[PDB]
């Protein structure tokens, strides 16, 4: 008889459960824990750009695991329920690796990097990213907070997207 | 309390160039008596810098002023430099003045087309206008088919100036586009015009007489200046009529020789000079009248490697000492813009939502009613080879 777990998410108790049984099929050594290779595992995941930066953001404690608390306030940022800024805050901290709460130059650069590949040239992405930064800094601090980055990105409605069912 | 970590300290390929977070300000540009500093903005936009935008305004409006009094058939005496089609290359513009001569002891006559495809039409605008309030009397600019509301907002350049200024600049460029003078006559000898020739225009009182101030209509003397090119097989006709529709263009005229020939004799011309088609050479003489032995129509072009993708030469046209000496220059660096000036999150955001939205999907799937019980990013978009590409680009816009 363990002591209860606790965490804020959007999800009624049966909703957890069905996400607790998909934590335990995914945990595969049964630890507890989710490891960044049992992610990997899913073949489906190998080939997507951005699944280390997920884990990470989901990793609040940052130990490099997933345990059930961190899967169901990770996954509670996609609920039907959750509201347009919490889409885009998500969002956000994908740029934001090291996650102090402004996206920085190098960040934006390296992020867009794991993305485009090769599809650019170094030179070529160093400079969309200089003017991006430029346009958007409302401070002149060299880095983007998350109220400049909604006030560039807010209409785009790419928070309607972000959504899945459980 | 330590400071924010230095702007560029985790920046990546540090060695490129950082444009200037500072607008330039009215003090900077205007001197004592109210005159621009060619230097100090050129040196700004060169590095990607930009002006406040009263200062922008105020460019514009002072250069629409000037122009606005220009008769609509302006005349200009040798020697001088004529160029073609700029495009918003802007970085090509500035090499074109480095061999066509400083505008400070040089007179010039521009075509037309300063705007759309390239991404630094602003700028070349900017400086341009600024010139002319300069040099109101030694450089000249004439209108392109570009000048006008109807491509602007087709193409790139109203974008343009909402990203990096604003819509009342755009407006305010509408108005100063609307006063550009339609053609020149270049020391009583050449006809000096963007597009050419119209059915509905046999003498230079024909152009004189237009009412310039206002968009180009779909057709009629005016629109037919702006956008009627040679026939394909000028100067080699079968047929001998002398305008027949524009399939390129889906408006305006194809002229032919006879025509050219018809209004030369008519006018007392010596040739007709015009831009408005990409050359391989950055320019082109056609056939030469029988009588003079002089080529009866050039085509200038003065936009290096073309939308990055043409690699032609460009050209200017300098007349001196009655020699007409063509100058050809190569393409110059410039720095990169996304299409359609869209910001990295704007770019990137679709991608990012979409990829870990199916790595959730992906990680939900695990279960299926057991409970009841490259990397994959890319942008946005020979001569002969480019130029049937962009043949759609050569037509006007439907409205
Ligand atoms: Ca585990
Ligand atoms: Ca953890
Ligand atoms: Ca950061
Ligand atoms: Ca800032
Ligand atoms: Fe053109
Ligand atoms: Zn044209």
């Amino acid at each position: 008889a363990s002591y209860p777990l606790e965490m804020c998410s959007h999800f009624d108790a049966d909703e957890i459960k069905r996400l607790g049984k998909r934590f335990k099929k995914l945990d595969l050594d049964n630890s507890g824990s989710l490891s960044v290779e049992e992610f990997m595992s899913l073949p489906e995941l190998q080939q997507n750009p951005l699944v280390q930066r997920v884990i990470d953001i989901f990793d609040t404690d940052g130990n490099g695991e997933v345990d059930f608390k961190e899967f169901i306030e990770g996954v509670s940022q996609f609920s039907v329920k959750g509201d347009k800024e919490q889409k885009l805050r998500f969002a956000f901290r994908i740029y934001d690796m090291d996650k102090d709460g402004y996206i920085s130059n190098g960040e934006l650069f390296q992020v867009l990097k794991m993305m485009v590949g090769n599809n650019l040239k170094d030179t070529q992405l160093q400079q969309i990213v200089d003017k991006t930064i430029i346009n958007a800094d409302k401070d002149g601090d060299g880095r983007i907070s998350f109220e400049e980055f909604c006030a560039v990105v807010g209409g785009l409605d790419i928070h309607k997207k972000m959504v899945v069912d459980v | 309390p330590p400071p924010p970590p230095p702007p560029g300290a985790d920046r990546v390929v540090k060695a490129v160039p950082f444009p200037p977070t500072h607008r330039l300000t009215s003090e900077e540009v205007f001197d004592l008596d109210g005159i621009p500093r060619v230097d100090v903005l050129k040196n700004h936009l060169v590095k990607e810098g930009r002006v406040d935008e009263e200062i922008a305004l105020r460019i514009i409006n002072e250069g629409a002023a000037i122009l606005r009094r220009e008769k609509t058939m302006i005349e200009v005496e040798a020697p001088i430099t004529v160029c073609g089609d700029i495009h918003g290359q802007f970085f090509d513009l500035m090499k074109l003045f480095e061999v066509g001569g400083s505008p400070a002891n040089t007179r010039y006559l521009f075509l037309g087309d300063y705007v759309d495809r390239g991404y630094f039409s602003i700028e070349c605008v900017l400086y341009l206008w600024v010139l002319k309030i300069l040099y109101p009397s030694t450089l000249f600019l004439l209108r392109g088919n570009h000048e006008c509301r109807h491509l602007t907002e087709y193409f790139t350049f109203k974008q343009e100036c909402k990203i990096k200024y604003s819509e009342r600049v755009y407006e305010a460029c509408m108005e100063a586009f609307d006063s550009l003078p339609l053609a020149a006559l270049l020391n009583q000898q050449f006809l000096c015009v963007h597009g050419g020739l119209s059915p509905e225009i046999h003498t230079l009182d024909d152009i004189r007489r237009l009412d310039r101030f206002k968009e180009p209509p779909a057709f009629g003397p005016m629109c037919d200046l702006l956008w009627s090119d040679p026939s394909e097989d000028f100067g080699n006709e079968k047929s001998q009529e002398h305008f027949s529709h524009n399939t390129v263009r889906g408006c305006s005229y194809f002229y032919n020789y006879p025509a050219v020939c018809e209004f030369l004799q008519n006018n007392n011309l010596l040739s007709i000079i015009r831009a408005h088609e990409a050359q391989d050479a950055g320019y082109r003489m056609y056939r030469k009248s029988q009588t003079t032995g002089f080529p009866s129509l050039i085509t200038i072009f003065s936009a290096p490697n073309y939308l990055d993708v043409y690699n032609n030469k460009a050209a200017v046209l300098k007349y001196e000492n009655n020699v007409m000496n063509i100058r050809q220059f190569n393409c110059s660096p410039h720095p990169y813009w996304l299409p359609n000036f869209m910001d990295v999150f704007t770019w990137s955001l679709p991608f990012v939502g979409e990829k870990v939205t199916e790595m959730l999907v992906n990680v939900l799937s695990i279960c299926s009613d057991d409970e009841l019980m490259a990397r994959v990013f890319s942008v946005l978009r020979s001569f002969e080879e480019a130029k049937g590409l962009d043949r759609i680009n050569e037509r006007m816009p439907p409205r």
